[PDB]
């Protein structure tokens, strides 16, 4: 526990107070006192000072304390469209619907009031994934007509099938 | 393989349908070479 | 690439394939290359979820993979597939999707125009209007089934043909903008 | 089969189907088939 288990509470410990609504930077010092673990060694003060508390990508040096990075996690609309729009426009893909409702909670108040905006692409574990709705090109039909093309075989024919057809009929 | 078939050149599964393509395709004259009477 | 293929393809692949057949080729789109690998981390898709619809798009033809092999750092073989768009089997494959829609559409018509118009009640056996006058019986002077010995029906062959013929000829009328978007794309 | 080919099934799924469609076939024509399970009656008797 001596090892791990430190530095566990100091994340557990420093995840959980941010939703009580400290935003305000925190000290390692701090959290020591707050998760009781004053006793830590020396050389894993520092080294959770200096790597723990800085490789993590939710957590910001500022003015010298550690900080949740507010603007990085996602908790509006605003940032949720922003993120999908961005991320779509750069190519980077989807986001997990999980990351959303845990950074925001009830994300579903956004995500009802985006609507169609949201694209969601159900993963075999049922996980849902978000994808920005670029209506640049856009196009839709009927079921019957889906069901119509799903019964027209392409896949089961030759190159020169696949010409003879335009040719036999004329284009 | 088993009771399906395989093409090699580098392999693909050979479907039913696609020998069904194939043979549709093949002409009498190859059937009389192969020694099958078209009709 | 001209900007009236990528469009049409967007069209088609939004028109009749889902979103995630569509994302993908927005990203082969976006580049006109892109690996397989780099394509299952962005759209973040299980590795069978992802081959499945590439699968999908190697059945239509509408993407090319090539494959490339090369040792990483550590010595290790790597197996690397470039996937990319080729508009010339997409325009062609979509050609022939259409046109054979219209085959199938006109068979659907001539569907419509051969589903037989007698039926029997009974058995639920529908009946051509040759047949109907071989199956008449001139002891009852009225159309009857042999194998229920009773009364055979005709007005019923009316509702089949009234509603598919809304849908083959609403689909004639909607198809239209890829039509177009194909005349514009001949070239 | 039918089903799964109007429900757009997976092609994993109806190849399997068919692979079993395949089997039934092929064992219904000769149960002495290499390679493969003898069709029994559920009572360890072998189908002819
Ligand atoms: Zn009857």
């Amino acid at each position: 526990g001596y090892k791990f288990g430190v530095l566990a509470k100091i994340v557990n410990y420093m995840k959980t107070r941010h939703q009580r609504g400290d935003t305000h930077p925190l000290t390692l010092d701090e959290i020591l006192d707050e998760t009781q673990h004053l006793d830590i060694g020396l050389k894993q003060k520092q080294w959770l000072m200096t790597e723990a508390l800085v490789n993590n990508p939710k957590i910001e040096v500022i003015d010298g304390k550690y900080a949740f990075k507010p603007k990085y996690n996602v908790r509006d609309k605003k940032a949720l469209l922003r993120l999908l729009d961005q991320h779509d426009q750069r190519g980077l893909g989807g986001i997990l619907l999980e990351d959303i409702e845990e950074a925001l909670p009830n994300s579903q108040k956004a995500v009802k009031a985006l609507g169609d905006q949201i694209l969601f692409v159900n993963r075999p574990d049922k996980k849902k994934i978000l994808f920005f709705n670029d209506k640049s090109c856009q196009f839709s039909v009927d079921e019957e007509f889906q069901k119509l093309w799903r019964s027209v075989t392409v896949d089961s024919m030759d190159e020169e099938k696949i010409e003879e057809y335009l040719k036999r009929q004329g284009i | 393989s088993g009771l399906e078939l395989y093409a090699e050149w580098k392999k693909i599964l050979l479907s039913p349908e696609r020998v069904h393509e194939i043979f549709k395709r093949i002409s009498d004259e190859e059937c009389f070479v192969l020694g099958m009477e078209p009709r | 690439v001209p900007a009236a293929l990528k469009r049409l393809a967007k069209y088609v692949i939004r028109g009749f394939y889902g979103i995630e057949h569509a994302l993908a080729l927005d990203i082969l789109i976006r580049n006109s290359c892109v690996k397989e690998e780099d394509m299952l981390e962005l759209l973040k898709f299980d590795r069978k979820q992802l081959r499945s619809v590439l699968n999908n798009l190697k059945g239509d033809k509408f993407i090319k993979c090539r494959m490339r092999v090369e040792t990483a750092a550590d010595g290790k073989t790597t197996r690397h597939n470039y996937y990319f768009i080729n508009y010339r089997t997409l325009v062609n494959v979509v050609k022939y999707k259409l046109d054979h829609m219209r085959r199938r559409i006109e068979t659907d018509e001539r569907d419509s125009t051969n589903r037989a118009s007698f039926k029997c009640p009974v058995c639920s056996s529908t009946f051509t209007d040759l047949e109907a006058n071989q199956l008449f019986d001139p002891m009852t002077g009225t159309f009857r089934c042999t194998f229920c010995h009773t009364e055979v029906e005709e007005d019923e062959s009316a509702m089949p043909k009234k509603d598919a013929r809304t849908l083959l000829a609403r689909f004639n009328e909607q198809i239209e903008p890829i039509y177009a978007l194909l005349r514009e794309t001949e070239d | 089969l039918r089903r799964n080919e109007q429900n757009g099934a997976a092609a994993h799924v109806i190849a399997e189907d068919v692979k079993l469609l395949q089997f039934h076939v092929a064992t219904m024509v000769d149960n002495e088939l290499p390679g493969l399970p003898r069709a029994m009656q559920k009572s360890g008797r072998p189908l002819k």
